[PDB]
């Protein structure tokens, strides 16, 4: 899926809205091992 | 044509109603092994029109030649990529 | 002035005016949302 | 075929066995000796018409009055409260404390209330404050709100003060022009709220005068599209603010100008109307190119018509386009040089076109500019109107301060059916000196207090006389403000066919059968005159199924104060009324003890009316508990009744006595009748008894005497009344109930008829049948029909067992052509308040159309021959005497195998009458005589062009 997403990005289809979409405000997934209380952590500014 | 042929024509609806369960619909499962329905009151059958309103779909020879001259343009070619696994599997649509 | 049917919205990539049109074509030459416009076209002279 | 003699002598044979059996079993003359034995336990007092209509009269207008001084009180500290303002831009430590009500903060404090249970209520209220509700779409807690919410809270004294006069008060409010209302006493609010104070229709009524808006509509080409619904919803919410004293008519114009409906001129815009409008609004389509030329000049000359009714106030043309590039300069010009017409122009849509224009047709034309780009500016725009319209009404002063009421509506905090008086409250900052006088010219607000029905029917009681008469006030557009058959239900139209914000507006002529005479009694009635008039009538039954003709009076008088007209109806036989006159203690408690459940063996089930006899005695609608709250009261309560009135409780106390006589010295003599399934007697005082103990249970009927329907028809008619029970298992009526007998007693007690009470038996329908035939005939039918073609005894099985049935139900042929050959009359009426199960295009409200059939002539014999086609039907038919039944005789269904539509009698949901053909002889109505518009003095320098 990783290797999908990139060459979505290489022709160049939504790689901005990917990267929005990749801030670091957004929610975790419950199968994710996360301290309880912070889900809204994962997704860095290194995406830009 | 061969392959997706008359598949994208489910998506979920409401219960014993011709309403569009999603306000950006996309396909169901054609024979349970796409996407299912989630929420607890929809279900999806067949009779709908298509994801584009209908212009995009191989169920036939134009339609299935505009549709690969599109995702030929660079343009639009992970929205039908994306569709086709709704309808069917994630293992042959990724291949064509 | 056929970008009218849709009912719900207003539609940015027209043909309304010259400028609109301009526009409407080198975006086209771009490439970029090109299908966008061709789904409105057909829309517009009764669909599929 | 049997002879016409021969069947004379059957006819005869069986009223003799019918009329012996309802007159012995039942004891009417027994009863009536009963009554004028004694002669000295009660007198027998004048109803006089005149005066009692006076007297009501007088209590509603001084009931009117009470709502008026409140409302002029709330206006005057309301402006000297806000004249006496600072307009502060900070609330941060200077926090505004209110309690905000539909809830579980920049400069806000909120308030914790307790909430108590009070009666003439049906919510918990608290009169510690005054609750603030604040519209959705409205933030709480800006620069406007906050001052709008800082001089306001001075009103809750004036709320409180008022309430201390007079504790019967309902909701006192202020509906601010910012968005919000303040009312009184706090009570929380009632999926999501849309509520809006400013497009109320007691808002709207106080806001500016009637009008007579005619909506311009551009369907030209360049509106197709999203703009196009936008126009269409924007027209529709346009019409929301529009009442029964406004007059509208919407016209299209695309190079060429129509009427989008088939009105052709303004109509008063009432439900009827403006559904069609909005129907019709709906339907339009953008084509062609545009000419305001050839718009302007169908707009402008439908206002110079003058044919028609109008409203003789404020004329306004509102044009919904988008943009254009002609200004049409000669039409105004040539049209109203004057600027005796307001222009409002709406530019509606996202779109790039010219607006110029648009903006200039406003401004030369005292009007104002408005636009409309999406859906969530519609409601706020189409109700701005009302600031312009209200110029000429602010510059008038005192003049234009008077209290308006409004038509009957349901009220939003779930009150019931209410009305609202209403006075606008001016901005006055600055007016000591006249030197600002520009936002001066705008209304702060509106002030409403609330009446309910319920007060008005408590000024006009009905226990002194027949459950024929009662009262009904009018209005000067022609709606009841007060009736028997008003509903608290939303007044239907059409058919709902799905894949209560408008007022109960209900016709007088709408409320019962119409009559040539009812209208020229409804016309001097709306005018406002005194009068007196004695005509022969036919009355609808409680249960929309007879119909009977009896003599009636109506006295109406005008109401001083208000413009309402008050009317009693009062037939004969009722100009006196039997008024208890005992006060001993031991000749009344003896009395009392009958009404002990216990004896209901001995004295028979006993019901009792769930009357306002004391106010600590509520009513319970079930009979149970409310005649042991009541037996116990009146063993446990001191005679004196200090709060308690004895008028009631006198009257019933004295038919237990008259009752129980006819109970124990005649039927327990026969304690057990062939024929007689049970025995009952009704009064108006308002017990009834039923003897079998067990038949108490198969009492299908409403303890209230008043709202008995076989006792009203046993009163007009003057024999014995058969009453045909219920079909399709409406519960247990078919076989364990029998045929019901009614007989109203008359007295003369010093030359004065008297109808105090009925009586009757129940027929068992299995005796009847025995007797009938001295059966199954393959050759001839023999059946039995009441006043009202109901079927009531036959003799082939089938027919028998469904009992209480239409004929034309089953037997189509035989019963159509008995109305053509003038036996049963029929009329028709509508039945606005009812509802429906929807069709293909729960339940809602819709109109249905009810037939009733009667007795047309008096003669008793009736034969003739039936011709089905390609075969031959005879009959004869012979009516029996003193009753309302009939007896036909027609050979087999099977003879000719003929087999029409079923005639139906039944609630049928229809949509009459058509209103594109009632709008050309409009019934008569009268309007407001007083207009706000065209003051020298006002500005009309600002539209939103300028601003904008
Ligand atoms: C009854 O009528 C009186 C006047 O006859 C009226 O009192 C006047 O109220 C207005 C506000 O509506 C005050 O206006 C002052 O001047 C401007 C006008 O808004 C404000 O300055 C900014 O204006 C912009 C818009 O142009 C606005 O967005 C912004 O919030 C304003 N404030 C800023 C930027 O800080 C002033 O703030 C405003 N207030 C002042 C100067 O105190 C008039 O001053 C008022 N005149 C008098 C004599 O009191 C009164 O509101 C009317 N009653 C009701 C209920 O509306
Ligand atoms: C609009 O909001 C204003 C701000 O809250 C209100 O003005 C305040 O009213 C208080 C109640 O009277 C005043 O308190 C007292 O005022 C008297 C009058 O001069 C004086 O004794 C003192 O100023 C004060 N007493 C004390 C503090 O013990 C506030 O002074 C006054 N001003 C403020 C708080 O800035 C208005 O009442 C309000 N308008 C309405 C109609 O309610
Ligand atoms: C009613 O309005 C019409 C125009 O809408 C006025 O014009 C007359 O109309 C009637 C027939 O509709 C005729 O008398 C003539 O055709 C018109 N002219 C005149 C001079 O009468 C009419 O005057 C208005 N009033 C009445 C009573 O018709
Ligand atoms: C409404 O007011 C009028 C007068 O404005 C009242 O008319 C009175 O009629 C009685 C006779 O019925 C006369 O004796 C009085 O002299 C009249 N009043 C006056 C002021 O002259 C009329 O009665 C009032 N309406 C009601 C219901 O009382
Ligand atoms: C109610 O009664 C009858 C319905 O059958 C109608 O009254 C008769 O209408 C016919 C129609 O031409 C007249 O010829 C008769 O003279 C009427 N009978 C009367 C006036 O007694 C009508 O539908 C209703 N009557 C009303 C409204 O007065
Ligand atoms: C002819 C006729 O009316 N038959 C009725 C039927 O309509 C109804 O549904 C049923 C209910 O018990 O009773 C019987
Ligand atoms: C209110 O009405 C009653 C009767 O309806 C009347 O007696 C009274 O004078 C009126 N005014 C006040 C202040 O009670
Ligand atoms: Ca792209
Ligand atoms: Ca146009």
């Amino acid at each position: 899926q990783a290797v999908l997403l990139l060459f979505r990005c290489a022709t160049g289809e939504a790689w901005q809205e990917i990267m929005l979409a990749c801030l670091p405000g957004k929610l975790c997934d419950p199968e994710s091992d996360y301290n309880p209380g912070e889900e809204y952590t994962c997704g860095s500014n290194f995406a830009i | 044509l061969e392959l997706f042929i008359g598949k994208m024509h489910k998506t979920c609806f409401f219960a014993d109603s011709d309403i569009v369960a999603e306000e950006d619909p996309a396909p169901c499962a054609f024979s349970g092994n796409g996407r299912q329905c989630t929420a607890n009151g929809t279900e999806c059958r067949s009779g709908w029109v298509g994801p584009n309103g209908g212009i995009t779909n191989f169920d036939n020879f134009a339609f299935a030649m505009l549709t690969v001259f599109q995702c030929i343009t660079m343009e639009g070619w992970t929205d039908v990529l994306y569709w086709m696994n709704d309808a069917m599997g994630f293992e042959l649509p990724w291949v064509y | 002035g056929k970008f009218n049917f849709d009912e719900t919205q207003t539609k940015r990539s027209t043909f309304d005016n010259f400028p609109q049109a301009l526009l409407t074509v080198f975006q086209i030459l771009t490439g970029e949302d090109w299908n966008a416009v061709m789904y409105d076209g057909i829309m517009a002279y009764g669909g599929p | 075929f049997p002879s016409a003699v021969t069947i004379k002598s059957w006819v005869d044979k069986m009223q003799e066995d019918l009329v012996t059996l309802a007159k012995t079993a039942s004891g009417v003359n027994q009863l009536v000796d009963i009554y004028e034995k004694y002669q000295d336990l009660y007198t027998v007092e004048p109803n006089n018409a005149r005066q009692l209509v006076e007297i009501a009269a007088r209590d509603i207008e001084k009931l009117l009055s009470n709502r008026s001084k409140a409302l002029v009180r709330l206006a005057l500290e309301a402006e000297k409260v806000q004249a006496a303002h600072q307009w502060r831009e900070d609330f941060a430590s200077n926090e505004v404390v209110y309690y905000n009500a539909k809830d579980d903060e920049p400069g806000s404090q909120r308030i914790k209330p307790v909430f108590i249970e009070d009666a003439n209520f049906g919510r918990q209220i608290s009169y510690q404050h005054a609750a603030v509700h604040i519209p959705t779409d409205i933030y709480e807690g800006s620069t406007i709100v906050l001052n709008e919410l800082n001089w306001t809270s001075a009103l809750d004294e004036v709320f409180k003060k008022n309430r201390e006069e007079d504790p019967s008060l309902l909701w006192q409010v202020f509906g601010s022009a910012t968005g919000l209302a303040r009312y009184y006493p706090a009570s929380p609010w009632v999926k999501i709220d849309l509520y809006d104070v400013r497009r109320r229709p007691w808002y709207i009524q106080g806001a500016a005068s009637p009008k007579d808006m005619l909506i311009l509509v551009d369907v030209s080409g360049s509106v197709s599209g999203l703009t196009l619904k936008l126009i269409r919803t924007s027209v529709s919410e346009m019409l929301e603010t529009l009442s029964d004293d406004d007059f509208v008519n919407v016209a299209s114009f695309n190079s060429n100008a129509q009427d989008v409906s088939c009105f052709q001129h303004l109509v008063q815009a009432n439900v009827r109307n403006k559904k069609v409008l909005k129907d019709a609004v709906n339907n339009i389509t953008a084509k062609g190119i545009t000419d305001y030329k050839k718009g302007f000049s169908f707009a402008f000359e439908q206002l110079l018509n003058y044919n028609v009714s109008r409203a003789n106030c404020n004329k306004i043309i509102m044009l919904f386009t988008d943009g254009g590039e002609e200004r049409a300069q000669e039409i105004f010009n040539k049209y109203n040089k004057d600027k005796k017409v307001r222009v409002f122009t709406f530019s509606v849509g996202q779109h790039n076109y010219d607006r110029g224009p648009i903006q200039w047709m406003a401004c030369e034309n005292k009007g104002y500019y408005y636009e409309i780009p999406s859906i969530g500016a519609i409601r706020i725009n189409t109700q701005e109107y009302l600031d312009v319209l209200g110029r000429p009404m602010v510059l008038a002063g005192d003049k234009a301060k008077q209290v308006q009421w409004t038509n009957v509506y349901l009220d939003a905090l779930e009150l019931g059916l209410v009305i609202t008086g209403t006075l606008p409250v001016f901005n006055i900052t600055g007016q000591f000196e006249n030197k600002t006088n520009l936002k001066n010219q705008l209304i702060l607000g509106v002030m409403g207090v609330d009446v309910s029905l319920e007060d008005i029917k408590r000024l006009t009681p009905r226990f002194t006389l027949c459950p024929n008469g009662y009262y009904f006030a009018i209005d000067p557009n022609g709606y009841v403000l007060l009736h028997p058959n008003l509903q608290p239900k939303p007044i239907g139209v059409g058919i709902p066919t799905i894949n209560s914000q408008e007022p109960v507006t209900l016709d007088f002529l709408d409320a019962e059968l119409e009559n040539d005479i009812k209208v020229e009694i409804r016309n001097k009635m709306i005018d406002g005159e005194s009068g007196e008039k004695t005509f022969r009538t036919l009355v609808k039954s409680q249960d929309e199924r007879y119909i009977d003709k009896g003599n009636r009076t109506y006295t109406w008088t005008p109401v001083n104060g208000t413009d309402y007209s008050l009317a009693l109806v009062l037939p004969t036989y009722s100009f006196y009324y039997i008024k208890a006159k005992l006060e001993e203690t031991i000749t009344q408690a003896r009395y009392s003890e009958t009404l002990k459940p216990d004896n209901f063996e001995e004295s028979g089930y006993t019901f009792i009316a769930p009357r306002d006899y004391c106010n600590d005695l509520k009513i319970s609608d079930n009979n149970t508990e409310f005649l042991l709250n009541f037996n116990e009261f009146i063993d446990r309560k001191t005679p004196n009744n200090p709060s308690c009135n004895a008028d009631l409780i006198n009257r019933v106390l004295l038919d237990a006595g008259f009752t129980n006589e006819l109970v124990q010295n005649y039927w327990s003599k026969q304690k057990n009748i062939k024929g007689v399934k049970a025995r009952f007697v009704v009064t108006d005082g308002g017990i009834t008894r039923v003897y079998p103990k067990e038949a108490g249970e198969n009492w299908q009927e409403n303890p209230e005497t008043y709202e008995d329907s076989f006792y009203k028809r046993s009163l007009d008619n003057d024999n014995y009344v058969f009453t045909a029970p219920y079909f399709n298992k409406s519960g247990p009526g078919a076989y364990e109930s029998g045929i019901m007998v009614s007989k109203a007693v008359e007295i003369y007690i010093q030359g004065k008829l008297l109808k105090p009470a009925v009586v009757g038996i129940k027929i068992d329908v299995n005796s009847w049948i025995e007797n009938f035939t001295k059966r199954n005939s393959d050759v001839m039918d023999c059946v039995i029909l009441d006043d009202g073609g109901f079927l009531l005894m036959a003799n082939h099985d089938d027919y028998t067992n469904q009992i209480g049935r239409f004929f034309g139900e089953i037997d189509p042929s035989l019963m159509r052509h008995l109305v053509n050959i003038s036996v049963y009359a029929f009329n028709k009426s509508y039945d606005y308040q009812s509802v429906c199960e929807p069709g293909a295009a729960s339940k809602q409200s819709c109109i249905t159309e009810q037939t009733q059939y009667f007795f047309d002539n008096d003669s008793k014999s009736f034969s003739g021959v039936l011709d089905c086609g390609n075969c031959s039907r005879i009959f004869h038919g012979e009516k029996l005497m003193n009753t309302n039944l009939i007896f036909i005789m027609v050979e087999s269904k099977g003879t000719c195998p003929c087999d029409t539509r079923l005639l139906i009698q039944a609630e049928q949901t229809s949509d009459g009458p058509n209103p594109c053909d009632m709008v050309k002889q409009p019934r008569y109505r009268k309007g407001p005589d007083v207009c706000f518009d065209n003051n020298v003095l006002e500005d009309y320098t600002d539209c939103g062009g300028v601003s904008g």
